[PDB]
């Protein structure tokens, strides 16, 4: 353990890098939403930008630049975003699947 | 501080145990004199975690209280920066709470207001000495072997200079949840501030919502927001708690929930005094007890 701010902010890029889900696809989520329970899309999103949130909230208390402590600790961050990394290239693979219907 | 060194020097090598913190960690240890203690080893980060070890050591050396956390010792040698305190048997309200693990059931409500009414009377002892918290949370109220509340980690909290009445102004610090709405939109700090901060820690109790901010469920995200639009007028709810059954008696039910409503209050103009949080506290222990 023990996670510094400059491995968070490391880990952060890496999730607003790939909160995004490549052209043809988000084509026919708002023209081809394969079902209802494909709101995983804008569920996920939505706790992306949450999870994003936290992690620079997060940042700004150790880096010294804010006084608020956020909640959590640093590796619960980590650990937050690098699942959301995942749930992202699962959203693109259950799409692709899906879509190729 | 009337005696002046209780200057401590380097124990052993690091028992990897307990709680770990974000500038520092903490872990168990054993003194040389059979002491069970509390060592708060803040060499992580040195990212201005000096101020606050040297802030925790001024407003600690009024330690003279059962419901404040006794500091035994001090470092900063050798690049290092240490405090130490008497070992909580019980760690932390909130790990009683719908934290995680150890059986034997939940606490009761008799006991979980022995313990509000213990902090209460930390809190409030403390703007008797003009110092505000700032940090007030489950998290940092911490219990012994019988359950004696105490209150822990003081390296935010502020002291005042007209004693009791200070409205002063500073820098925004705290915990997400905890934070007084009123400090952080306008900058203003004020006795008053830990006062709403204690008012969740109510709700906490109360709801086993130890999870405070929840980053899950619907509009009811903050608790000091959910909370507050039941037991002011939505529905006074029975229903916001964990499994307390039919073990809290109506009348007391109103006055914890009333009591911590009024914390929350989105002015500080508003907010009881700590003093009156804790009668109000006694007063729904008591509450719980005489025929018609």
């Amino acid at each position: 353990d023990n996670v510094t701010s400059s491995q968070l902010l490391s880990v952060r890029h890496q999730l607003a890098e790939s909160a995004g889900l490549p052209r043809d696809q988000h084509e026919f989520v708002s023209s081809q939403a394969p079902q209802s329970l494909r709101n995983r899309y804008n569920n996920l999103y939505s706790h992306t930008q949450r999870t994003l949130d936290m992690a620079d909230m997060q940042h700004r208390y150790m880096t010294g630049a804010s006084g608020i402590n956020p909640g959590m600790l640093p590796h619960e961050n980590v650990d937050d975003m690098r699942s959301a990394i995942t749930d992202w290239s699962d959203m693109r693979e259950a799409l692709q699947h899906a879509m190729g219907i | 501080p009337l005696v002046d060194l209780e200057e401590a020097t380097n124990n052993f090598d690091h028992k990897f145990l307990i709680g770990h913190g974000v500038f520092g960690k903490v872990y168990k240890g054993v003194l040389r004199d059979g002491a069970k203690v509390a060592l708060k080893r803040r060499t992580p980060e040195s990212s201005q975690g000096i101020e606050e070890f040297e802030t925790e050591i001024e407003t600690l050396s009024f330690c003279r209280h059962p419901h404040l956390v006794s500091l035994i010792g001090f470092c900063d040698e050798r690049n290092e920066m240490i405090l130490i305190y008497k070992y909580m048997e019980n760690g932390n309200l909130k790990r009683h709470l719908y934290g995680s693990d150890l059986p034997t059931m939940s606490m009761s409500w008799e006991q979980r207001l022995e313990i509000c009414i213990g902090a209460a009377r930390g809190l409030h002892y403390l703007h008797t000495r003009a110092i505000i918290h700032r940090d007030v949370k489950s998290i940092n109220i911490l219990l012994d072997e019988n359950f004696v509340p105490k209150i822990t980690d003081f390296g935010i909290s502020k002291k005042g200079t007209e004693l009791d009445q200070t409205h002063l102004s500073t820098v925004v610090k705290g915990t997400l949840g905890y934070i007084d709405p009123e400090y952080f939109i306008k900058g203003r700090l004020t006795e008053k501030s830990d006062v709403y901060s204690f008012g969740v820690v109510l709700f906490e109790v109360l709801c086993a919502r130890s999870a405070i901010v929840q980053s899950l469920p619907r509009e009811m995200v903050n608790l000091a927001e959910w909370a507050v639009e039941s037991h002011n007028n939505g529905q006074l709810e029975q229903i916001v708690d964990p499994n307390l059954a039919d073990k809290i008696r109506p009348e007391s039910l109103r006055k914890f929930g009333d009591t911590a409503v009024k914390c929350l209050a989105l002015s500080s103009e508003d907010r009881p005094s700590m003093g009156d949080v804790l009668w109000k506290l006694e007063y729904a222990l008591r509450l719980q007890e005489s025929v018609i």
